[PDB]
């Protein structure tokens, strides 16, 4: 009931962001969201003399046909100032379960800083440039902004006090809109305890981290073995011993020697298979010193495996990998590689947001254009992550396979 | 006197740090003093502007063309940023067709809306006395300025706000909005339709807004930013194409861009040899001579240009088709239409600047830009004819090491159709010959060598004058393509090499990549094989090479 002062970061002026053309179902939609939120002092339409804009489309959350209001507010989140800090609760990612909650519906009840709300604005565009577009500002806290639970974090925090109080073993993280509930119990359990919860904060998506972890770098076992085997091995091999100190491949190499035909069968020798052996217990172990460091960006690459199979590494120094993972998931896919990717995206970073509490950048094996294109067509999240576009084919992607 | 409703006007300060404009006024002969003083009396007297004390710090420059300037541009340097929301501008080929339709222009647009009090001292201006011999008279405005930077946004904000009742309480007629102009459509008779204009002019005039009087000065055809708009269809207005035998730069840019504006309506149109020579530009004077295929390129968009063609406007009702075709070099053109042979509007599209391609990227591209265009246009997605087989795209997107997407699309047969002109096995070929590949070349001289080994005992080492290592591992595929069978397995360590061939291009800028590709066309099964370089690898012989 009482506004905090909000600034920008010294030399940064308010965001000024290109409203991207909007399909007329989905501006109609936001017509109709908005209208409702004007008319209960959640924004406000504004003048000319506003030269701030943030981007804004609409969405379709899971199970649910009712279309939703996104914005954009990635530069405005990098403009607001830092917001000071609550460490990350390390045993979240190691609880048995965690559920996600939409917490976003609570902000609109906490007033915005007045001076802030100009920076906060956004416009509902118009077909071929009919008529001007409609622009609004936020009077209210706006849903995706980092300021929102920064400030809404003593109010959550007394709200889920005896919540707290009475369950101990209950890992409680809040990031953006969304509230993180780790926990041990059983599923039947688990939704009665959340549906507790919920109506605990009704009257003020199951996600199993166990099941989820990281992987090693596996080689094939064979009674028989060609050239061409023994070739696709001793390139994995000289990949991983950029990972790995004590790989040596020398055996091997040794028995390629001369021109043969790549089906041929090769009978491996002793020194092979105990350099082959080696190996595999050299793979068997960690990685030597990976470390995480929360002044660095986290970096995330994602490599198309075909059959809706994709694979995915997490890390910060090249050949350091602090996650890897495998997203093969199937969900109403099958025929669109763009969706595949986008809800891949999206689980990599709730994971991210889980273990880190931050998400990470990504290296989408996608041209820019296409991804830009149709990317909102299957976002179903309240953040965004930031992403790049390689363009260059990696030669690790069976390797990673 | 009835009252006129009051207009808000909109609160407006300088960008942070800076104060208001000092400029010295420029001196004037004294039949323009003369003349601004009798113009600057009679907007005093319609209350335009209002004479101020010697207090006013602030002055603007101000001149006589009689008709008087103010030249606001320091004042511009020194306003604050506004919302311009004229980005982009309404395309006809968008509009709904409508039985009855008025323009209307409101006279004095920036004058009739009023400007924020506390800013009017900043547009301050003097006018010099005669001989100079009396202090300069002081004028401030009371409205916005023509020149202003503000004015635009707050007459266009202004505008809307009183004509959103009259659209709420009229939802048979739709209005659009520009600048000082005012568009009205509707589907009813004429006599209702003049009625509501009529009532629409009267709502303006409760807040003194004036709209023409007699029979509204602009009937169709409407021509308006280079549009020809007709009631029952749009075109653009007639094409101007220069002839010269001696063509400069800026005269390159101009011809451009009036083929681009041409090629929304005119189906063909080619720009790709005539934006080649705008190679090492920003020297706007020079003489550049024209290629037999530019000639003839300016030649076919005259021939294009002949005979003028027609869009029609859109109906929601129907849906919404976009056909693309392949037209060579990097060149695709698309119709969008709804009804056959009745297009709404069409354009091209130009390959981006590249090393290596292929006509399946492009076209996706192409799919993507149509895509954006149309719903910025009609607000949706069309959907898409194209010139390629349903079990290619299959292929491709299936083996495409990158994610891609089309909406929904039909197979149109109207050659050339777009293919896959060549397909690596995911395994070794059993029977087929091993090639063994390798190339490398010395730093300093450029000699170089590349060849091959095979299981068979075939060899070859060719030496290579002026080449790189790139070059000659290239150069060692393309032989072993040459001098074996219709199925082939290849060995390289390049990753260079590996990586230009996964991409799949089928058209390169570098010879020797387009032999090999057309190597690759004329193989049945080819098998590309990579290994790790120096690491002793038994058939791949560096030292063959290196001699
Ligand atoms: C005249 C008119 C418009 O008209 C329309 C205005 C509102 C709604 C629907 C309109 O047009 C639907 C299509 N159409 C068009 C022309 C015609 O004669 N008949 C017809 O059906 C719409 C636009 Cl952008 C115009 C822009 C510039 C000028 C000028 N000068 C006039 C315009
Ligand atoms: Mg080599």
């Amino acid at each position: 009931i009482e506004t905090v002062p909000v600034k920008l970061k010294p030399g940064m002026d308010g965001p000024k962001v290109k409203q991207w053309p909007l399909t007329e179902e989905k501006i109609k939609a936001l017509v109709e969201i908005c209208t409702e939120m004007e008319k209960e002092g959640k924004i406000s339409k504004i003048g000319p003399e506003n030269p701030y804009n943030t981007p804004v489309f609409a969405i379709k959350k899971k199970d649910s046909t009712k279309w939703r209001k996104l914005v954009d507010f990635r530069e405005l989140n990098k403009r607001t100032q830092d917001f000071w800090g609550i460490p990350h609760p390390a045993g979240l990612k190691k609880k048995k379960s965690v559920t996600v909650l939409d917490v976003g519906d609570a902000y609109f009840s906490v007033p915005l800083d007045e001076d802030f709300r100009k920076y906060t604005a956004f416009t509902i565009p118009s077909i071929n440039n009919e008529t001007p577009g409609i622009r609004y500002q936020y009077n209210v806290l706006p849903q995706g902004w980092k300021g929102s639970p920064a400030i809404f974090q003593s109010s959550m925090t007394k709200i889920l006090e005896p919540f707290k109080k009475q369950n101990p073993d209950i890992v409680i993280y809040q990031y953006m809109d969304d509230l993180y509930v780790g926990s041990d119990l059983e599923i039947g359990q688990h939704r009665t305890k959340i549906e507790e919860l919920r109506q605990h904060l009704l009257r003020w998506y199951e996600l199993h981290p166990d099941k989820w972890t990281v992987q090693p770098i596996v080689l094939p076992e064979k009674d028989s073995w060609t050239v061409n085997d023994i070739q696709k091995l001793v390139g994995k091999l000289n990949w991983a011993s950029q990972i790995y100190p004590g790989i040596k491949v020398r055996q091997l190499s040794k028995l390629l020697r001369g021109t043969k035909a790549l089906t041929e069968v090769i009978p491996l020798t002793e020194e092979a298979e105990l350099e082959l052996a080696e190996n595999r217990e050299i793979l068997k172990e960690p990685v030597h010193g990976v470390y995480y460091d929360p002044s660095k960006d986290l970096i995330a690459e994602i490599q198309k495996q075909g059959q809706g199979q994709w694979t995915y590494q997490i890390y910060q120094e090249p050949f350091k990998n602090l996650k890897t993972g495998k997203y093969a998931r199937m969900r109403g896919a099958h025929t669109n590689d763009v969706k595949q990717l986008t809800e891949a995206v999206q689980k990599i970073t709730t994971e991210s947001i889980v273990i880190w509490g931050k998400t990470p950048k990504f290296k989408l094996p996608i041209q820019k254009e296409t991804w830009e294109t149709w990317w909102t067509e299957y976002w179903q999240a309240t953040w965004i992550p930031e992403w790049e576009f390689v363009n260059t084919p990696p030669l690790v992607k069976l390797w990673y396979q | 006197m009835v009252p006129i409703s009051p207009i808000e006007t909109v609160p407006v300060k300088l960008k942070p740090g800076m104060d208001g404009p000092k400029v010295k006024q420029w001196p004037l002969t004294e039949e323009k003093i003369k003349a601004l003083v009798e113009i600057c009396t009679e907007m005093e007297k319609e209350g335009k502007i209002s004479k101020i004390g010697p207090e006013n710090p602030y002055n603007t420059p101000v001149f006589a063309i009689w008709r008087k300037l103010v030249d606001f541009r320091e004042l511009n340097k020194r306003t604050q940023d506004f919302w311009e929301v004229q980005l982009g501008i309404p395309h006809p080929a968008g509009l709904k067709k409508k039985k009855s339709v008025t323009v209307l222009d409101v006279g004095d647009a920036y004058f009739s809306v009023p400007l924020d009090e506390d800013f009017r001292k900043y547009t301050a201006f003097t006018i010099p006395s005669i001989n100079n011999e009396t202090p300069g008279i002081r004028y401030q405005y009371n409205v916005l300025p023509q020149g202003w930077k503000g004015s635009p946004a707050i007459f266009q904000s202004s505008m809307t706000k009183i004509l959103e009742p009259f659209a709420a309480q009229n939802p048979d007629i739709v209005i659009y909005q520009y600048m000082d102009d005012l568009y009205v459509g509707s589907d009813l008779e004429i006599g209702q339709h003049r009625t509501k204009i009529e009532e629409l002019r009267q709502h303006l005039l409760r807040w003194g807004l004036t709209t023409p009087d007699k029979k509204h000065q602009k009937e169709p055809p409407f021509l308006w930013m280079g549009y020809e708009l007709h009631p029952d269809k749009w075109t653009v207005q007639p094409i101007v194409l220069p002839e010269k035998d001696s063509w400069t730069v800026n005269d390159i840019q101009k011809l451009v861009g009036k083929l681009n504006w041409a090629s929304q309506i005119y189906p063909g149109i080619k720009v790709r040899q005539l934006s080649k020579l705008l190679r090492g530009t920003k020297a706007l004077t020079e003489v550049i001579p024209l290629t037999e295929e530019a000639e003839l390129e300016l030649a076919e968009n005259r021939e294009i240009l002949k005979e003028p063609v027609h869009g029609v406007y859109y109906d929601p009702s129907k849906d919404l088709i976009a056909e693309i075709q392949k037209q060579g070099q990097g060149q695709w053109t698309y119709q969008i239409y709804q009804e056959p042979f009745k297009n709404l509007k069409t354009g091209k599209y130009a390959r981006m600047r590249g090393a290596h391609t292929n006509d399946v990227k492009q076209l996706t591209e192409a799919v993507q830009k149509i895509t954006t265009e149309s719903i910025v246009i009609w607000g949706k997605t069309p959907k898409f004819k194209l010139p390629i087989q349903k079990e290619t795209w299959e292929t491709w997107w299936t083996e495409y090491w990158q994610a891609t997407w089309i909406p929904e699309w039909e197979f149109v047969n109207t050659p050339p159709l777009v293919k896959l002109w060549y397909q690596l096995e995911k395994e070794p070929i059993v029977g087929a010959e091993t090639f063994y590949v390798d190339g490398a070349a010395n730093r300093e001289t450029k000699l170089g060598k590349a060849g091959y080994v095979t299981n068979k005992g075939r060899q070859k080492v060719v030496p290579l004058t002026n080449t790189t290592n790139q070059k000659t591992e290239l150069q060692a595929i393309y032989l072993a393509l040459q001098d074996s069978g219709l199925e082939v397995n290849i060995v390289t360590d390049s990753q260079y090499a590996l990586g230009i061939i996964q991409a799949q291009p089928d058209k390169s800028e570098s010879e020797l990549v387009n032999q090999i590709i057309e190597q690759l066309i004329k193989k049945e099964k080819v098998y590309l094989a990579w290994v790790p370089a120096h690491k002793g690898i038994g058939g791949n012989e560096q030292v063959d090479k290196l001699v």
